[PDB]
């Protein structure tokens, strides 16, 4: 069908327009090449299913190649099945990958794009069209083939790969052959190093170091000895000059092997020592190396206690290398052993404190490049049934990230097929029927599980798999000499010093800082500031000032507001130089104008925590913000990527996705049985689209994906490998989607108490508070905004002649004083600034606009002294026409702040006196209709009799209205509920009204589906689309129960959180496609009964920040006696 | 009392099905001294109580069983005769007798109230009175393998623990029984395929299934009542095939319909010092008899050194502050230690200090992140642990012997085996635990609290 000629665009598409394919079937593809011709060159634009229905003569060359597809498929479904048994690396991407691997093989180049699943730690490749002569390591740097290879399909993909890593191998030891002789020998190591792959030259220098310290342990010479390697370290750090990054990184890693014999030399130097029995190099690792063995990836042996393990050589290079602390090292034996059970293991500790750091650091102390697990994503168990067959097939290590955090139904569906797998392992059982045929079981695979410190400790783990894991509790690794060594090698001249008086800058913190849950400054953090230390000295950085500028720069930031002179006055006690300001000061100045342009004040409590985030910027892989939507948590992300981009010279280029309307499933795929594949979600797709064409374009753009939400880890733990230190999503089918340095991951909250500090911590934190506006501050954006207010019909003259005497009331204190009235007062909703300002504003310009036509002829002082009831109308109705009428009326009280006229004497307050368009006014008292009932329909509640606080709300409404925002009705059924409802959604044929009914467990899509029928969509060429029921006419959508939908685990209303994209954004996020698509002129209003009724759903503080609402209860004896 | 046992919520779901099923053993399958006919009623009484218990008290909590003992022996041992408590249950209730531990069978002898609490009661300084009756009150197929080998009809009830894998035991029982070790590891389709099909085939095949997180997919119950007589049926059809259900861990409740046909057991993974100690053994038979022969005597260390551990491990928070379950794969592990440093265990090269430190940070040093619970360990290894044979170190459970030349297996007994439970009956011993006896004081008092509690809520009908 269709659906297979798009997955099947490649072989049957691609092998045409470059037939290669397997004469099998391409006698059949040679039909659908007659037809091709139109929808394999047509789909070079046209590729998808409907798009391809879409391409000129798909009548026949679709449904005839169709037609002939299946006869295709009869056994190309199950070419590139055996094709995918083939190659272990097929079963870590999917039928259509292989499907346009094969569809165009002849292109070696299609090949080598899968080459992050189809080959090991690689960067790239040393190639001329169609033949090899090299390869480059994940590093960077290179090692050349054995031998040359043709890479045309020809010689068949399976043989072709298979070549390529013999020849790689090859090198991998035959140069590591003679880089053992030339050190073993004293050849100078810039001579090894031109000559090899350093992840085993450190190997073959270890060999000879070996040999040499059992000379020593003999007690020939333990002084020398230490002083020879000591020697060797200041060689290599004169050395280190070298322009060539990587190779002084090269020998940075060898001197720390070298201060790692100054540890262990010098621990043999100054003990007794039992020859190589002393644990000293008992426990100490040691190496062998043999030159005579035919088997290029197997020479070296990795030894401590009594056993040798065999070292693989898969080609690495540098990157990786943690310090070889006692912790680290039991880390080592306990994995080695736990393998020689073939055993698992379950790490037990944060990242930053070896959580995963470990694992790898055994990984690459084995010479494998271990797959790491991001275990956080849809891995079915049947998708995961595929990759098995090629992990076993080849044999790698598993390294499960957040493994207990995986669905049970995987967990104990793959627990059949890993313990199979297993009892292969353990029996010696090489082929086992996995995912549909027999795989040849290779023994280098291990499982071992990796978390932070897991909720509360939990078993989530079944017994029946835990029996045979042996956890690590990963607290902490010897910090002492991580920190140490990183800051010698680093060659840091305070190494010693410093880190000393480092003990005592983050002792003095400690002793004085509060114990902010939003904090955090441990290893983790350390090694942040390990790596912020030697830039920071050529930033500025005085000796001690270096970390005390580090310690502005991070830690600080995450703690509460209040604590800057905490860390400027406890880092001064120690050394006076505590730190410096953002030595890129143009940065959060450009923020300081970016927030007046915005209409902000930018503190500089603001703008400091801000200097914070460009310090950390830099620094951290993810931050999260803290504090205030508009000021802070919102307002610092709005206004510092502006700068943010020009901090690092880098395109900004930030994500706002909004995640709680998708499902996980929406967003990271769901499964296809069918396939034993699942479908890539929004951010799966995009996640292999970031590691095979998105960073092509974002390589080094400066990339922040932002979360919209308090913590809610349903949301946030498919994130913590980036907030952790490893930046990695391993997909169900294997699929390693590396996180690259430009990508950074940007928090927006104010309350992470949703989890444990396990994933909390892993990552940066920018803490920001109320106090970045004041009501000044956030009136100069009203301000701006009452400048720009609002209505086009308004000239803005007749706006200054009324408006300046809210302008001069901005400026009283009076008026200050309102907002802290209305708190003082009991309301329906929140009292917030970002709303009130917008309500008290919205409804003032709007009675200004209906004066806009008044006014016109109006006397210009008799309307300002006019307005001056009717501005405190918009204020006394904002602030108080949301509550109880005796709660409105304590706050009519504060009548006597506006600046135009402040009399608390008046009679009939403004809320009663209603402006006219004549400057008149009328005193709103009882307006219930007497006559009404006369005759006919006396008892039928359809029409039923209103209040003057039923119309009220309209009278308020009329304006809220004018503005076309959200208005909450809120009183109980017929108290005016439903009284006012009725009235309401008649009030005009202009509009066109929906009764939408929404009850505890309605959702958006019941009614959307109403809604559709109600609603239309001009879609657009950008799949975009915007349309009213009837066309102009504002869909005045009515929500009939305002607080009754259910909120989500954490209390977030999601309803709403749509809703808004929806009427706020214009949009939505199509969830079926994960595609935002756009709304033309949609007006969402409603009613609801008295939150403050018992079982009542609360509303968001954000959502308190941009909803207007009216309240009346049961009406009165007096007005019902009328 | 079958009414009062079932207020251990869904523990003890046994109903009157099984009840009489129970009692069907009763007076046939189990003893030839059950005849109905009086006067053999004194007998089956005491046949009642080892047939009726064998089965109910393995449905209920050990707190509930070492009362049982107590309660039900009014009825069964005395024909509904009351008697009188001293020590801990004046302690915790009164009962107008206090006498303590030292006194036994010796002013016990009242009328009305019988000598037996009078007795036993004065051990309760230390509440293991309800253990020393020995009343008959010990599980007639106490052994999970005899819990096996029973009528099928009685499916295999696995109640587990959390932490503790009850199912791996099945395993080594399917192995040992050599009856056709299938397991269905339910939560997929597959394994709805292999509950489906895989059961079918078995029902005919004589296979032994071992139903893995039968919670897991629970749903399977709104059909398997039908399928529970279908599958009694189906053992008859090859007198082979069993079904055992296992994934309860504590709050896993079991549906009564099957508590009432099945054989509810609790696994227990509660051994002693020297149980620990001698099942270890036998687990390793020669991994420390490689060459050198030395560190079969480590092995040997280390069995007693889990043991010990085992011990600890129920002692916490008297014994470690972290309770991480210390299983024998650490065991196993260590012996595969010592098979690495068997390359220098040949003789005494060994660096057993270096292996101790191992011991502590790599065997047993697991999830432990508190460096006190790392030193509990390193400190038991320095109690403990060397390399070689002949180590009189610890003669508190008599760890010096010369057990070199021959394996965990080969001479087990010889040396070690033969020792009988070499545990200090008045403490842990904590001294080769390194621990404080004040806890062992407090849980004296804290036992009798909970005790006191348990015997007014079941002894209203025992």
């Amino acid at each position: 069908v269709q659906f297979y000629w798009l997955d099947l665009y490649g072989i049957l598409g691609e092998n045409l327009d470059i037939q290669n394919f397997l004469p099998l079937e391409t006698s059949k593809f040679k039909s659908l090449t007659s037809e091709y011709k139109m929808i394999t060159t047509r789909a070079f634009q046209l590729d998808t299913t409907i798009e391809v229905i879409h391409i000129p003569n798909f009548d026949t060359t679709l449904k005839l190649t169709i037609d002939s597809l299946k006869m295709i498929k009869s056994s190309l479904s199950t070419f590139l099945e055996r094709q995918r048994r083939q190659f272990p690396r097929f079963y870590f991407l999917g039928n259509d990958d292989l499907l346009k691997i094969i569809g165009s093989g002849k292109h070696h180049d299609q090949v080598s794009k899968f080459m992050k699943k189809m080959f090991g730690s690689i960067e790239s490749i040393i190639f001329f069209e169609d033949s090899i002569t090299g390869v480059r390591s994940v590093e960077g740097e290179v090692l050349n083939l054995n031998e040359k290879i043709e890479l045309k399909d020809s010689i068949q993909a399976q043989e072709w790969l298979n070549i390529l890593d013999t020849e790689i191998k090859l090198s991998v030891f035959t140069q590591f052959r003679d880089c053992l002789g030339q050190l073993k020998d004293g050849t100078d190591i810039e001579v090894v190093v031109s000559k090899y792959i350093f992840q085993a030259i450190l190997l073959s220098a270890q060999v000879m170091w070996t040999e040499l310290v059992e000379k020593c342990l003999q007690t020939n010479e333990f002084s020398k000895y230490w002083k020879e390697v000591d020697m060797k370290i200041k060689g290599l750090l004169d050395k280190l000059n070298k322009s060539s990054d990587n190779v002084k990184k090269k020998i940075e890693a060898l001197l720390v092997e070298y201060l790692h014999f100054n540890n262990v030399i010098g621990q043999l130097k100054n003990c007794s020592t039992k020859e190589e029995a002393r644990l000293l190099w008992a426990k100490v690792q040691k190496f062998y190396q043999k030159n005579d063995t035919l088997d290029d990836l197997n020479s070296v042996f990795i030894s401590q206690s009594g056993y040798l393990l065999q070292y693989k050589f898969e080609y690495i290079g540098i990157p990786e290398r943690l310090i070889y602390t006692p912790l680290l090292l039991v880390g080592f034996a306990t994995l080695t052993d736990s393998l020689h059970q073939k055993y698992g293991g379950c790490f037990f500790g944060p990242a930053g404190t070896g959580k995963t750091e470990t694992v790898k650091a055994f990984g690459q102390n084995l010479g494998r490049v271990v797959v790491v697990f991001n275990c956080d994503d849809s891995f079915d168990y049947q998708v995961l049934s595929r990759l098995l067959v090629g992990i076993t097939q080849i044999g790698a290590w598993g390294c499960f990230d957040e493994f207990n955090r995986l669905d049970e139904k995987v967990l104990s569906a793959v627990s059949a097929n890993i313990q199979q797998i297993q009892n292969g392992l353990q029996v010696g059982k090489s082929h086992i029927t996995l995912l549909e045929e027999e795989t040849p079981l290779s023994p280098h695979t291990a499982v071992f599980i990796t978390l932070n410190p897991g909720y509360n400790g939990r078993s989530e783990l079944p017994e029946n798999l835990k029996k045979s894991f042996r956890e690590f509790s990963m607290k902490s690794p010897q910090s002492g000499t991580i920190a140490e060594m990183i800051l010698q090698i680093m060659g840091f001249e305070d190494s010693k010093s410093l880190a000393s008086k480092i003990v005592h800058f983050l002792e003095l913190l400690s002793s004085k800082c509060s114990s902010m849950n939003h904090y955090h400054f441990g290893l983790r953090t350390l090694k942040g500031v390990l790596r912020n230390c030697s830039p920071l000295v050529s930033e500025f950085g005085e000796g001690e000032k270096t970390v005390v500028e580090s310690l502005k720069r991070v830690i600080l930031p995450s703690l509460g507001d209040t604590d800057e002179l905490v860390f400027k006055d406890e880092l001064s006690k120690i050394f006076d130089s505590a730190g410096t300001p953002l030595n890129s000061k143009a940065i959060v100045q450009c923020l300081k104008d970016a927030g007046q342009r915005s209409g902000f004040s930018m503190s500089e409590e603001f703008l400091k925590k801000c200097m914070q985030f460009y310090y950390m910027q830099k620094t951290q892989q993810a931050l999260i913000l803290v504090g205030k939507a508009g000021c802070g948590k919102t307002a610092t992300w709005k206004t510092v990527i502006d700068a943010m981009a020009i901090f690092d010279g880098h395109a900004n280029v930030v994500y706002v996705i909004d995640t709680k309307v998708l499902t996980k499933e929406s967003l990271y795929g769901s499964m296809l049985k069918a396939t034993l594949e699942w479908r890539d979600g929004l951010f799966t797709s995009i996640l292999r689209r970031v590691n095979d064409d998105i960073t092509g374009t974002f390589k080094n753009s400066r990339i922040w994906v932002v979360f919209d939400s308090d913590l809610d880890p349903e949301y946030v733990e498919a994130m913590n490998s980036v907030l952790d230190d490893n930046k990695i999503l391993t997909l169900p089918n294997g699929e390693r989607l590396p996180i690259p340095p430009n990508f950074r991951i940007l928090f927006e909250t104010d309350n992470l108490d949703h989890t444990t500090p396990a994933t909390i911590t892993r990552c940066g934190l920018l803490w920001f508070s109320t106090d970045v506006c004041s009501i000044s501050s956030k009136i100069d954006h009203l301000l701006n905004k009452s400048y720009e207010a609002l209505d086009n019909k308004l000239s803005m003259f007749e706006l200054d002649k009324l408006k300046d005497l809210i302008s001069d009331s901005f400026d009283m204190a009076s008026l200050t004083n309102i907002f802290t009235c209305s708190n003082d007062l009991v309301h329906i909703l929140g009292v917030r600034t970002f709303n009130k300002l917008e309500t008290a504003v919205q409804l003032a310009v709007h009675l200004i606009s209906s004066y806009r036509q008044w006014f016109q002829n109006l006397d210009d002082k008799s309307l300002k002294d006019v307005i001056t009831l009717l501005i405190k109308r918009s204020l006394l109705y904002a602030l108080a026409g949301d509550s109880t009428g005796e709660s409105q009326r304590a706050f009519i009280q504060t009548i006597n702040t506006y600046f135009g006229h402040d009399s608390q004497e008046l009679s009939d307050y403004s809320t009663i006196v209603i402006a006219n368009d004549k400057l008149s006014f009328s005193s709103f008292c009882s307006e219930i209709p007497s006559v009404s009932l006369e005759a006919h329909e006396v008892m039928r509640p359809d029409i039923v009799i209103p209040t003057i606080d039923t119309i009220k709300h309209e009278k308020i409404f009329y304006d809220l209205l004018n503005s076309k925002r959200g208005i909450i009705l809120c009183g109980p059924p017929g108290s005016g509920k439903t009284m006012i409802m009725n009235n309401a959604l008649r009030n005009s044929s202009l509009y066109d009204v929906v009764g939408i009914n929404f009850s505890k467990d309605t959702t958006t899509e019941h009614i959307l589906s109403a809604l559709h029928r109600h609603t239309n969509y001009v879609t657009t060429s950008k799949g975009l689309t915007l349309l009213p029921k009837s066309d102009i006419k504002n869909l005045v959508l009515f929500c009939d129960e305002i607080n009754l939908p259910k909120l989500d685990k954490y209390g977030s209303q999601n309803v709403v959180l749509f809703l808004r994209q929806l009427m706020e954004k214009q949009g939505f996020w199509k969830t079926p496609e994960n595609k935002w698509v756009t709304i033309e002129r949609i007006h969402i209003v409603g009613a609801c009964n008295p939150p403050t009724d018992p079982g009542r759903i609360p509303m968001s503080e954000r959502f308190t920040r941009h909803a207007a609402i009216l309240y009346l209860g049961y009406p009165s004896g007096k007005s019902l006696s009328q | 009392m079958l009414e009062k046992f079932g207020q251990f919520h869904w523990f003890y779901g046994i109903s009157i099905g099984q009840f009489l099923s129970c009692f069907k053993r009763v007076f046939i399958k189990k003893s030839r001294e059950t005849r109905a006919a009086r006067t053999r009623v004194d007998e089956i009484l005491w046949l009642l109580y080892q047939e009726v218990y064998c089965q109910f008290s393995t449905a209920l909590d050990k707190k509930f069983k070492m009362i049982m003992a107590m309660t039900m022996f009014c009825l069964y041992k005395f024909d509904i005769e009351s008697e009188q408590y001293k020590e801990a249950v004046l302690t915790m209730i009164g009962v107008l007798s206090e006498s303590s531990d030292g006194v036994p069978k010796l002013t016990v002898d009242t009328n009305d109230d019988l000598r037996y609490l009078w007795d036993y009661v004065t051990t309760k300084s230390y509440i293991s009175a309800l253990n020393w009756f020995k009343n008959e009150f010990f599980v007639d197929e106490w052994n999970i393998a005899d819990v096996v080998a029973n009528s099928e009809n009685n499916y295999f009830t696995m109640a587990s623990e959390r932490d503790v894998d009850g199912t791996f035991k099945l395993i080594e029982l399917a192995k040992a029984s050599k009856e056709s070790l299938k397991i269905i590891p339910l939560g997929s389709i597959e394994n709805l395929n292999y509950a489906q099909e895989e059961i079918s085939k078995s029902k005919i095949e004589g296979g032994w299934i071992l139903l893995q997180n039968i919670q897991m997919s629970l749903s399977w119950v709104k059909t398997y009542l039908h399928k529970h007589v279908e599958e009694t049926k189906a053992a008859e059809e090859h007198e082979k095939f069993k079904m055992f259900m296992t994934c309860h861990l504590t709050g896993d409740k079991l549906p009564a319909p099957l508590l009432q046909r099945t054989d509810r057991v609790v696994y227990e993974d509660i051994p002693g010092i020297l149980d620990t100690v001698k099942d270890l053994w036998g687990s390793q038979f020669f991994t420390g008899k490689i060459s050198g022969v030395w560190s079969v005597y480590c092995t040997f260390l280390l069995s007693w050194f889990h043991a010990l551990i085992t011990a600890r491990t129920r002692l916490v928070p008297h014994g470690f502050s972290k309770k991480y379950y210390f299983n024998d794969c650490d065991f196993q592990f260590a012996s595969v230690y010592l098979e690495n440093v068997l390359a220098t265990n040949s003789t005494n090269n060994i660096p057993w200090a270096q292996v101790r430190d191992h011991i502590a940070t790599i065997v047993y040093g697991g999830k432990i992140d508190e460096e006190k619970d790392l030193e509990v360990v390193a400190k038991l290894c320095a109690h403990v642990f060397c390399g070689s044979d002949n180590l009189q170190i610890v003669p508190g459970v008599r760890i010096p012997q010369p057990l070199l030349q021959q394996s965990e297996e080969e001479e087990r007994a010889r040396l070690t085996a033969i020792l009988s439970n070499t545990i200090e009956p008045a403490d842990s011993l904590s001294s080769w635990l390194q621990l404080p006896r004040e806890s062992i004081l407090d849980y004296e008092r804290l036992q009798a609290k909970e005790v006191a509690s348990s015997t007014e809520q079941l002894l209203q009908e025992m």
